[PDB]
């Protein structure tokens, strides 16, 4: 019902700083306990991420799922004030980051680890010897395509680490660390090692496309093999006239129906649980918006 | 061109008075005082109660319009809500007396099963004792005591040798929550459940529920792992795995969030995974699938679970407790 | 610049802002106007929102009109009439040829 | 050495009101205290030719 | 067409006004200008008994 | 209000003795204008207008 | 007007009435506009144009012999109501006058 | 708090017209704004289902995923009225639905769009020039065997329309018509034909699902070989095995660099918008029901 926490600071901030958090008014961090006074070590996203560490995004977005998430209200030289975002209370939202990525009614936004630029993001308190570091929220629909950039990063330089040549690592850096959004390109930071969490993430995903391929249809794969030929699309631009040896080799056996229905029944299954691999972190479904003042209404 | 239409006047005066005062919040406490009608205000907890009179049901505030009843009559109203609190939904079902041991914990977790024949008056329900006897000191000796007889709950399920084999019994059933009332009837008990609220007895002198789970089946998923964050809502999940012996169920408790609990599972199974999935048994067309988890409700966290005894024809079995439950069923997801 | 074998005919469609003059005769209607309301909606943690309702009902009272407006002057042209010709590429996106 | 404030101004909105309006001129006006009720109204004509 | 819908004969004490109502009548119901109107011609013009 | 607002909103001209100056003054429809020319000003100082 | 409908509306009346609004369509339409270059009796152009449309309006109103608006000399029933614009409201001021 | 949402009308209704809305008086519509005074324009589906324009089942899903529910109640000539859906709040229903099927308590209803013809969905108010569409509202357990069935008719449609020898129509009216659940049997006719591709209704949202299923094994293979690692999940060693001879033969370096990021990208990005579907988003809880009222009290 009353939704309060006020950060109380060991000793006054520097005037210069003081000037840096007011512009940050606003902006949601995860804060790490439910309590009425906390102080500034449990604020930010900074104990996870440290400036000399490899940037290891899966065990961030962890961290940041777990604690409770903010919003920023005041900033004074001895204390910040901020509201809490509890599941059941409706919440007016500003869309104030520097990236500054458009939203709608549309999506969901979703709240994530500091992908664009670790320094954009830190806002340095030397008065307490502690760095903030302020989280991004996106719209879904981008935030979903960021999380996939990163994890084929991570198994294709394990790859790309083989040393066979300079085209590898070119075309990898190309459709993988750019975002490319209207008028712009937004590089994203990868990191030169891949970290242990992401690696240990795939072998999850892998395990679903084991047992998923004997699952396929051969009815779909099939209908494709005549499709690309006889007829021509935009969705089916991948595959040239060309077609792949692989559906050729599965496809010669004969077809049954009762065959594919029931190996549907079971592949639809296992799809739905997908879905709760990919997410990885908490969202906030937006149900209006307002252009001129950049304020939407979260929930 | 006198006055309007639609007066602004006459309508804020009136209309809009009621509608604005909000809850009251952070009232400031003066030692000099240190208590006032004014405190009282704000610690009320306006319970939902009455005594079967038209006198008092009005001071009651029973008649409300909205969902929570609120007194004061016409005065009241105006808290937009109570704490974002929602009443508990209930449900209604009728049993065959055979089937459900009358002896109860009084805030058990129940699990229906769907009958596969139309237009059907009864129902059939299990609770986690009975479902082990199904499945076939500790459990097996406190589970024969209370059911006798294991053909009178395979008879409710003609499909259970099928479904296990096809790996589909496990989304025939369906959670339903702790169960609450109990009304004891030689041919159809009537047992009430509560779905999607938060748990309240509705005995008429109030008392507290604690839905309760065997200890030889409750696992706890974060003990048994390995500044950190520690987030207020903890949840309890329910495992129906298909191992090679029989179908097992198990109930795990953590904190950590969605996409970290399918991953802790498969770890946790890991073990069981080879030994079912391993030279013993093929692998064969529509068995693939190992097992699936939902998930029953959020149970605030560093709270805990006290371990209790449960104690019925003189002897015992350990039990853990869960208070504060706030009941919120999921689906089943597939996890392999 | 060779003539192919068959002519064109081109079809534009053009705005333009006018300024209009409205006559209505003397009793031509009659207006029933309810009772006004208020109403309170989605107390976010910030805000609450408070909703105002009116209702209105009309009739004519004689058979033939009693009104009329006019375009009295123009004050601008909108459309350009340009030569902007439509793309069937960007409305039919599908069909296209075999090869 | 100062910096000094040099006033306040705000507007004042004006306020309109139908029956002001002649606009009014052409309709004619019946508070119907209670509208929700009427689920149809009706007018009857009749003539004589 | 289509015809009367809501009109309904019944004997009423009628308001007599003095505006001319009658000058687009036979000019109206032969095109259509009423969603329902009624001719009542000859020994029809008379009032129903109650 | 627009009226108690009157005196305090006049923190200046109020109570400034009126003299009558010398403009020729034209009636602009419903306005009334003044017209001046400060070219002699500038004249006889020597200076471009 | 009634002395097109006396008969009925027939096929070919309908195609009469329908000549008759394009060729309306096409010239009389912005008569306000049309003043500027009728030059010399825009004053008394616009009056006929203004009476025109006070006279194709139907008053046959069932309260037309209620009285409700009166000007601020006696007597005198307001006819209607005309809304415009304030462009055409001072334009029309100058050219009809007191 | 106040849920009502009163939509008028610029004409009268005909009287034929209030039966066939009486008949649907209280079923769920999907609406445009939350406001309380509103037009006819927002209420329904059609705005997305023109007769027009050519239904698209991703188009239709999702419209519903970000869009307000509401229920009708009273219809009456002004303009009908219908209560706002919110979540916290409990409903009483009828299910008053042009194809039938059985309700049971305790289940899990689902909103999906009306993938049956026109007719059943629609009530045609000839008055005002619109056709108000009513989404298709079903148990989940029947919504996940009427949405996995119908898609493979298409499937097995499109195959004998390309090549004559591959299938047998009577194998598919058969296996793929009758539907049973929880004792029940409802019998439902797909349409008979798809026409020439990228027309007629969920003959696109295949392409979707055949797409992908091709990718599948040459993407899965290339994941599985870089995710080896020294330390990596025990069971990953057991699940190679699980993959078909066929597919494991295949190699990887015969697709370019380039190419092989591409595909991931299109494999990864299709899975996951395609077990969002499957999910079937919006979702109702029954707590009762009754066959003589019709009548499930959801939430």
């Amino acid at each position: 019902m009353d939704l309060k926490v006020v950060v109380s600071l060991s000793s006054r901030l520097y005037t210069d700083e003081i000037a840096k958090m007011q512009q940050r008014i606003g902006c949601i961090l995860p804060l790490a306990s439910t309590h009425g006074t906390q102080n500034v070590q449990g604020l930010g996203l900074g104990q996870v991420y440290s400036l000399e560490t490899v940037p290891d995004y899966v065990s961030m977005y962890n961290y940041l799922s777990d604690c409770t998430l903010a919003v920023l209200d005041e900033v004074s030289v001895d204390s910040l004030i901020l509201t809490k975002i509890v599941p059941g209370q409706t919440y007016a939202i500003k869309n104030k980051y520097q990236p500054f990525f458009q939203w709608h009614g549309t999506g969901s936004l979703s709240v994530m680890p500091p992908v664009f630029g670790r320094e954009h993001a830190t806002v340095k308190l030397e008065s307490n010897d502690v760095d903030i570091v302020f989280p991004m929220v996106l719209p879904t629909p981008i935030a979903e395509e960021v999380l996939q950039k990163i994890l084929l990063f991570n198994v294709y330089s394990r790859v790309v680490m083989q040393a066979p040549g300079n085209a590898d690592m070119l075309d990898v850096h190309m459709h993988l660390g750019s975002v490319s959004y209207l008028g712009h390109h937004y590089e994203l930071a990868l990191p030169e090692v891949p970290g242990p969490l992401g690696l240990a993430l795939l072998d999850n995903l892998s395990l679903y496309f084991c047992i998923m391929v004997t699952l396929l249809p051969r009815a779909s794969m099939r209908l494709v093999r005549g499709l690309i030929r006889h007829e021509h699309h935009d969705l089916l631009n991948l595959f040239q006239e060309m077609v792949p040896d692989e559906i050729a080799r599965i496809d010669l056996d004969d077809l049954s129906v009762a065959d594919d229905l029931s190996r549907m029944r079971v592949m639809m299954t296992y799809l739905q649980s997908l879905a709760s691999l990919f997410n990885l972190g908490p969202r906030l479904a937006t149900a209006a918006y307002s252009q001129e003042t950049l304020t939407a209404t979260c929930w | 061109m006198k006055v309007q239409g639609s007066v602004d006047r006459r309508r804020l005066q009136r209309r809009i008075a009621g509608l604005l005062p909000p809850p009251a919040r952070r009232l400031n406490i003066s030692r000099g005082s240190e208590f006032t009608r004014d405190v009282r205000g704000l610690v009320e907890e306006h319970a939902q109660a009455s005594s079967l009179s038209a006198a008092a049901v009005w001071r009651a505030g029973l008649l409300a319009p909205g969902e929570v009843a609120v007194a004061g009559g016409g005065s009241g109203g105006g808290s937009f809500s109570w704490s974002g609190w929602r009443p508990p939904v209930f449900g209604d079902f009728l049993i065959h007396a055979s089937s459900f041991n009358n002896a109860e914990a009084t805030g058990t977790p129940l699990f229906q099963f769907k009958q596969s024949d139309p237009f059907s008056g009864v129902d059939a329900v299990f609770t986690p004792l009975s479902l082990f006897i199904l499945m076939n000191g500790g459990l097996t000796r406190m589970a024969n005591l209370l059911y006798d007889s294991p053909a009178t709950l395979a008879d409710l399920v003609p499909d259970f040798g099928r479904l296990v084999a096809d790996r589909r019994f496990h989304n025939f059933i369906t959670p339903v929550g702790p169960l609450v009332e109990n009304i004891k009837s030689t041919y159809l008990n009537k047992i009430t459940t509560v779905v999607h609220g938060p748990v309240v007895s509705k005995a008429i002198p109030r008392s507290t529920v604690k839905v309760t789970v065997p200890q030889e089946a409750f696992v706890d998923l974060d003990a048994w792992l390995s500044l950190q964050p520690c987030p207020a809502d903890a949840r309890l999940y329910v495992a129906l795995t298909y191992e090679e012996a029989g179908p097992r169920f198990t109930f795990f408790q953590s904190s950590r969030g969605h996409c970290q609990i399918m991953n802790i599972l498969r770890i946790y199974y890991s073990p069981s995974i080879m030994h079912r999935y391993a030279v013993v048994q093929p692998l064969h067309i529509e068995e693939l699938t190992f097992g699936a988890v939902a998930c029953l409700g959020t149970f605030s966290a560093t709270d805990g679970w006290r371990r209790s005894a449960f104690n019925y024809r003189g002897s015992s079995l350990p039990v853990v407790e869960i208070d504060s439950f706030y009941s919120n069923v999921s689906d089943w997801e597939v996890i392999l | 610049k060779i003539h192919p074998g068959v002519a064109m005919t081109v079809v534009r469609t053009d705005e333009i802002l006018s300024e209009n003059i409205l006559f209505s005769s003397r009793a031509s209607t009659s207006m029933f106007i309810g009772t006004p309301n208020v109403s309170r909606r989605e107390a976010r943690v910030d805000a609450v929102t408070f909703e105002v309702h009116h209702e209105m009902a009309s009739i004519d009272t004689g058979l033939s009109y009693s009104s009329t407006m006019t375009p009295a002057r123009v004050a601008a042209i909108t459309t350009d009439m340009g030569i902007h010709t439509q793309d069937f590429f960007s409305v039919f996106p599908a069909e296209a040829f075999g090869n | 050495k100062f910096e000094v404030l040099l006033g306040v101004y705000t507007n004042a909105i004006q306020y309109v009101r139908f029956l002001e309006t002649a606009l009014a001129v052409s309709c004619v006006n019946t508070e119907f205290k209670d509208l929700s009720r009427m689920t149809d109204g009706k007018i009857q004509f009749r003539i004589s030719v | 067409m289509a015809s009367n819908e809501g009109v309904e004969n019944r004997p009423f004490p009628y308001l007599t006004v003095d505006a001319d109502l009658l000058s687009n009548l036979r000019q109206s119901a032969a095109e259509g200008l009423f969603h329902s109107f009624d001719l009542l011609v000859g020994k029809d013009a008379r009032e129903a008994g109650i | 209000s627009t009226k108690s607002d009157l005196p305090a909103v006049a923190a200046g001209v109020e109570d400034q003795p009126r003299v009558p100056i010398s403009a020729a003054v034209i009636k602009l429809g419903n306005h009334a204008v003044a017209v001046e020319s400060l070219q002699k000003m500038y004249n006889d100082t020597q200076s471009p207008y | 007007d009634p002395t097109f409908t006396e008969r009925g509306f027939s096929k070919t009346v309908k195609s009469d009435l329908i000549a008759m609004f394009k060729r309306h369509l096409l010239e009389h339409s912005f008569f306000l506009d049309r003043a500027e270059n009728m030059g010399s009796g825009f004053s008394q152009y616009v009056r006929s144009r203004l009476s025109e449309m006070v006279a194709a309006v139907s008053g046959e109103s069932v309260l037309k012999g209620v009285s409700t608006y009166t000007t601020a000399k006696g007597g005198e029933p307001v006819g209607g109501v005309f809304i415009v614009t304030d462009n055409v409201l001072r334009q029309l001021l100058t050219f009809l006058g007191e």
